[PDB]
């Protein structure tokens, strides 16, 4: 009843296996993986965005110098100039000709746009993956269970209880350093907090949008106003966050192999088809029925009808059933050569019922198990010319 | 003379449609732009607006325009009509739904008149390029040069080359018909026009009437406020609903048919010729990119052509069979060698 | 409900400053601009002009602008408030020192109203570009998509 | 003013917000199939970048802005291939 | 080239394989947006050979 089985990690591929429960009628299983969310553990480092040089009003003493003070503003650049003669609309501003001094100061403050648009640095750990599994086994034909991958957690939705994982591959598309920009994910190597070079990425680094303190290395340097005019000419490197926005690499959600996609989320990488899962499930004995009730289908034979050497269910075959009583009968092929989309067939008195399947061998010689009745369906297949189908469901490529 | 095209004049009436970028957003401007036709050579543009430019109410006032303000029209002057692109254009002629103008190259086209208290303009994303006639990739028609058989829209309008269908417009909603009869929603009529009418609640279900009142529903936002007003016909625009009754005929002539006119084309500065044994050396000083082509007259053509923009000096191996070359649109020249 | 912003409306006054390229030279225009924020996507630009348009002298006329001329302010009409780039722009909304408008891409941004006997324009050098959101690097907001 | 910086903290009138603009959509490519290779016959109206990414172990990604009409090819392996033309939703593909 | 072909200028019958597909109208606005390949004749009119 406790059917342990390793399962390939695919999303849209069934796992219709058969339970070889002694003393009772065998019961088919069926497992599907809707999602394979990874959700690695993450730790935010800092957020960067365009900055705004909030330059306050200059201090202009008409006759006399004025020493500046080292204010605690981030990247607070202050410098005093000498020998200035500012004009304004109302005429010349002072009667002195050399004692005029200007005290110009400027500091970098994060732009108002940071509230909505801002990159996010992230350092990630291994984390723990989760999956949504649908199991339509036996006669219940339904399940809607969210499960983990750790090799301890039971999942007991409906009547059956089972345990999943751990994954065979520790492959994580995320790197140790991950940069998230609004909706797309880039595995860019942000240097560290409080060390960004001016002009490059992370010129302005804030711990959090709420955090008041930040790290603004913009190489801001004021210069003398020209021709006696009241303003604050400041020379600084162009916004580093503006750069790398128009020349960033391909997002990780567009270069991650194994068909894995990401989202603005706990950063799960869903549908990351890789490795296998050691699935173990405990079927309740209630679903089991006495073996003495299943009709006998011995002395039957299998005939191939038309097999296509393709990926979709192009293979069909007719089975000449030789039964005694009437009832349901699970069908399954223990061999991985062929996969049968058909799940249950009712048996009449010496009837014949076609079924569909798919295979990957030119001359498929696969065992067919029919409610405790073995038969080999040997035949021939033909490759298709119009290779236009859904994604392959045979998942059995090997030597042919 | 000018009153010999009444098929369009009296029988058609301008309507309102959904301009992509009216003013600042997607409003419903009366000058909605359709079918920008930037295919002439000399940068001439034809624009088909939903507003009718040309004659007054009956037959007069070429210097007037007629647009539709809500459920009724109001013909005014053409005081400050302007069509604009990357740089402001220069209008040439307006007639019916169509405007002819000469625009600079640019990526967006805008059309807008000026009522006097409001602008009421419209614009659509549609690039308009300049394609100079010939082999000289200039940017504006020069004051001199050799003329070439260009293709260009004609300023004339009295032509019958092409037609466009003018069916009965679909009906239009006007919630301002749906006044209140102190407690019920109440519908008036513009001039006895057909008011298709019905509400979510069960009441009068067709509406072919004078000013009705509602018996059942209460909210003006739960009744059909329509005006079938096909006493005057409208263009077969893709922005208006089509009345399911039937599609009227009444096709009217297109104002500005393309014609095979003759535009002036630029003439590149002539080359400075220099030579060595069996070797032409060619000095070129183009002002604008001009295509140079060369062709040997021997058994092997051995062609060579290249756009040249910066001033350059090129050479050519001139065999005794001789060599031809065509700098710009200057007549081709040919040579022998010693 | 436009009367809940009197801190901007009443506590602030019109202001004048060094326009770098006021007309033919660097005069001291009443609409000197500063901190143009051209960082959106849909082609819209926020401009902080020295002149503070909004309500009239006391509490009314949202459709009026108030600049400072000489020693005193002067609340007049907003008839020809012009914002320009490589191509002429189109106004959207204005409030206090800030006016919101959308412009085509260009190398300089100019602002100019009309007193009626005077031009009173001002401009500044500032890169303006607008890349639409998405993988299709277009250059004008399309009709559909 | 040498005296002091008075109060009067004033709200920014037009705060940037994350709205939803309407973006362009490139014409759908003309897909032509060959034996184990995907030919994308396409004509871009404006410069658009297309991205391709193999579903196998090795991504072999390719990003390429294209402006003029062009014909491209792709070796679609048994693992499969997916491509994103413009801002269209991504599409995947098989191999036999 | 030859995206649209007519047997003669007056021929009422024609062939046009231009991949014209209609699109859902945006934001409950009355219009007919269509997804259309660029004009085939415009191509080869900018890059015609010698
Ligand atoms: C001197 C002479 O023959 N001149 C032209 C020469 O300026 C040019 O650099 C060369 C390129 O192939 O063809 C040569
Ligand atoms: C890079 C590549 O494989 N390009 C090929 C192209 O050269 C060829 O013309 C076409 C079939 O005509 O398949 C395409």
């Amino acid at each position: 009843y406790e059917h342990t089985a390793v399962m390939p990690n695919k999303v849209g591929i069934p796992y219709k296996a058969l339970v070889e429960r002694p003393g009772y009628a065998p019961v088919h299983l069926q497992i599907q993986l809707v999602n394979t969310r990874i959700i690695p553990s993450t730790n935010l480092e800092y957020i960067t965005c365009k900055y705004k040089t909030k330059v306050p009003s200059p201090v202009v003493k008409c006759c006399g110098a004025t020493q500046c003070t080292s204010k605690p503003h981030p990247d607070y650049q202050c410098q005093v100039f000498t020998g200035v003669y500012p004009f304004m609309w109302g005429g010349a501003y002072c009667f002195c000709d050399t004692e005029n001094t200007q005290m110009s100061e400027a500091y970098v403050e994060r732009s108002e746009e940071c509230s909505i648009d801002h990159a996010k640095a992230y350092k990630v750990h291994t984390g723990t993956v989760q999956a949504m599994v649908n199991i339509t086994y036996g006669s219940v034909s339904w399940r809607s269970a969210d499960v983990y991958v750790n090799g301890e957690t039971p999942a007991k939705i409906g009547d059956a209880k089972l345990i999943i994982g751990p994954l065979s591959s520790a492959w994580s598309p995320f790197d140790n350093k991950v940069v998230v920009y609004g909706h797309e994910v880039y595995n860019y190597d942000f240097p560290e907090y409080g060390t960004g070079k001016a002009g490059s990425f992370g010129d302005l680094q804030s711990r959090t949008s709420t955090s008041n303190d930040l790290y603004a290395n913009t190489n801001l340097k004021l210069q003398r106003p020209q021709a006696g005019i009241v303003h604050t000419p400041f020379t600084q490197a162009p916004s580093g966050f503006e750069r790398w926005k128009r020349d960033k690499g391909a997002p990780l959600n567009d270069v991650a192999p194994f068909g894995c996609s990401i989202a603005l989320e706990p950063l799960r990488a869903e549908n990351c088809a890789v490795g296998s899962i050691p699935i173990s499930i405990d079927i309740p004995d209630a679903a089991f029925t006495r073996i003495s009730e299943t009709p006998t289908v011995s002395d039957l034979e299998c005939k191939i009808t038309e097999c296509t050497y393709a990926s979709d269910f192009g293979g069909i075959a007719t089975v000449a059933y030789k039964s005694s009583k009437a009832g349901n009968c699970p069908i399954h092929s223990p061999s991985g050569v062929a996969v049968i989309k058909e799940n249950d067939v009712t048996l009449a008195e010496s009837g014949s019922f076609t079924f569909h399947f798919s295979t990957a061998n030119i001359h498929p010689a696969f065992k067919l198990q029919v409610c405790t009745s073995a038969v080999t369906c040997k035949g021939d297949c033909k490759p298709p010319k119009d290779h236009i189908v859904d994604y392959p469901a045979q998942h059995t490529e090997s030597f042919t | 003379d000018l009153d010999t095209h009444f098929t369009q004049y009296k029988l058609a009436r301008p309507y309102i449609a959904d301009c992509p970028n009216c003013g600042h957003s997607r409003c419903d401007s009366p000058i909605a732009i359709e079918e920008v036709r930037g295919d002439a050579h000399a940068g001439v543009i034809r624009i088909q607006t939903s507003a009718m430019f040309g004659l007054k109410t009956d037959g007069v006032d070429l210097a007037y325009m007629s647009f539709m303000n809500g459920k009724t029209q109001k013909s005014i002057k053409i005081d400050n009509l302007h069509v604009r692109t990357s740089a402001p254009c220069s209008l040439v002629s307006h007639h019916g739904y169509y405007i002819l103008a000469q625009c600079p190259p640019g990526d967006t086209v805008t059309v807008g008149f000026h009522d006097g208290p409001n602008r009421h303009t419209c614009t659509v994303a549609h690039k308009v390029e300049f394609r100079p006639v010939g082999r000289e990739k200039y940017r504006h028609p020069p004051e001199h040069g050799v003329e070439l058989p260009c293709n260009r829209y004609t300023h004339k309008r009295a032509d019958q080359g092409h037609y466009v269908e003018m069916h009965q417009p679909g009906l239009v909603a006007d919630h301002s018909l749906l006044s209140i009869h102190s407690a019920k929603v109440k519908i008036t009529v513009p001039s006895g026009a057909q008011v298709k009418y019905y509400c979510k609640c069960p009441d009068v279900r067709e509406g072919i009437t004078s000013s009705d009142h509602t018996t059942t529903c209460t909210d003006v936002k739960q009744c059909r406020a329509y005006l079938i007003d096909n006493k005057k016909w409208v263009y077969n625009s893709g922005r208006l609903p089509r009345g399911e009754g039937d599609t009227f005929k009444g096709k009217l002539h297109v104002p500005f048919v393309p014609v095979k006119a003759k535009c002036i084309a630029t003439l590149a500065p002539e080359p400075l010729v220099e030579h060595k044994h069996r070797t032409l050396i060619l000095h070129l000083h183009p002002d604008h990119p001009t295509l140079l082509t060369t062709r040997s007259l021997g058994s092997d053509a051995n062609p060579t052509r290249q756009w040249i923009e910066r001033p350059t000096t090129v050479n050519f191996t001139v065999t005794g069979e001789g060599l031809e070359y065509t700098w710009g649109n200057h007549p081709p020249k040919r040579v022998w060698a010693q």
